[PDB]
């Protein structure tokens, strides 16, 4: 995202926001102004692509979905609101979505390129990430989080595999699949095994308080190198998650466990990040006192990192997938349903 | 140890959305 009181600073930004979300941008870009070059990751619903601009030379990541993929797995309305809400945020630590278009067989979304790989990857290969280290990235997850939600905003995806690492060691949020514009409770059963919270796996109505559970279960994997609550099939860690129970490493700072306790807990009337201080009481928990949390905001703060890159498209960060080609039906697919984007 | 369970365990590859 774009680089840099705070009730003024949200006011501004909510402005901002709302004029984009009443009013979002569409068709800024067309299939062959870009040369596909590699995969650089797939999920559940799309195969994102480093690409290069032609008239421009400049590299960005194509995320491309089958309008019949979505509309299979039930994601019309999830895809509708990632593109929309995508295209009308602007924060630091948010991936910016360049330009958006469709095609009769494909809805794309071009964001910038985040060179520095997955947070997952540098994750699962050194092991545990320090304190420190752990620390910089939940600040920069902490403040996302503020400025998400105080536009109405639930994200309901955090995990390593959805937060990259740019070219200053920074994090930028990705994967705008299950973001939502809700002023109340919600109910859809969406996000990633481990990081569920409790009142998502109970089917119940919840909020926005479910995004800093999954903040708990982020810290608490990348201090520890494993998640809280795991298994070898979804429904196994779904019971452990039920049954809310969490033991801590042996390294685990003090801080740092009552943090973690405060952030899983169950007792929604006590979970930090929906009592009355709200954001704050995380921010000035002790665990957050070395944090600076306006130089974080700026990206002051000396980064943990720098991933190495070698030139503007290089993908080594990143793992090899299979390639696809990628067709386009001369008969438009699910023109109705997808006019808004 | 804890690690070494989830080391052994079949979900420490990338993880996708339900
Ligand atoms: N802007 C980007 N720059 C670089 N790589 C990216 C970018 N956006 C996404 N990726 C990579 O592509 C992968 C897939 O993108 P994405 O997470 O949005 O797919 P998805 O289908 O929504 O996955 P999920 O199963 O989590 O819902 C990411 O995990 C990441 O590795
Ligand atoms: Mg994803
Ligand atoms: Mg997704």
């Amino acid at each position: 995202g774009n680089a840099a009181s705070v009730k003024e600073f949200l006011a501004k930004a909510k402005e901002d926001f709302l004029k984009k979300w009443e009013t979002p941008s569409q068709n800024t870009a067309q299939l062959d102004q870009f040369d596909r070059i590699k995969t650089l990751g797939t999920g559940s619903f799309g195969r994102v692509m480093l690409v290069k601009h032609k008239e421009s030379g400049n590299h960005y990541a194509m995320k491309i979905l089958d309008k019949q993929k979505v509309v299979k797995l039930k994601q019309i309305e999830h895809t509708l609101n990632e593109k929309r809400i995508l295209q009308a945020v602007n924060f630091p630590f948010l991936v910016k979505l360049e330009f958006s278009f469709k095609d009769n067989s494909n809805l794309y979304m071009v964001m910038e390129y985040v060179a520095g790989g997955e947070m997952f990857s540098h994750l699962r290969r050194i092991g545990r990430f320090s304190e420190p280290h752990a620390r910089f990235y939940a600040a920069q997850i902490v403040l996302t989080f503020e400025y998400l939600h105080s536009l109405d905003l639930i994200y309901r995806d955090l995990k390593p595999e959805n937060l990259l690492i740019d070219q200053q060691g920074y994090i930028q949020v990705t994967d705008f699949g299950f973001a939502k514009r809700v002023k109340g409770r919600t109910w859809t059963l969406c996000g990633t095994p481990e990081y569920l919270a409790p009142e998502i796996i109970l089917s119940k109505g919840y909020n926005k308080a479910v995004d800093w559970w999954a903040l708990g279960v982020l810290i608490y994997e990348m201090a520890a190198g494993y998640p809280p609550f795991f298994a070898d099939q979804p429904i196994q860690i779904y019971e452990k998650i039920v049954s809310g129970k969490v033991r801590f490493p042996s390294h685990f700072s003090s801080d740092l466990k009552d943090l973690l306790r405060n952030l899983l807990q169950v007792d929604l009337t006590k979970a930090f990040g929906n009592l009355k201080n709200g954001v704050n009481d995380i921010k000035n928990h002790k665990w957050f006192a070395t944090t600076d949390w306006i130089a974080i905001y700026q990206r002051k703060v000396e980064a943990p990192f720098i991933p190495k890159f070698k030139g503007p498209g290089d993908t080594s960060n990143f793992d090899d997938y299979e390639e696809e080609e990628i067709r386009v039906s001369i008969n438009e697919k699910c023109g109705k349903e997808f006019t808004e984007f | 140890t804890t690690y070494a369970d989830f080391i052994a365990s079949g979900r420490t590859g990338r993880r996708n959305a339900i």
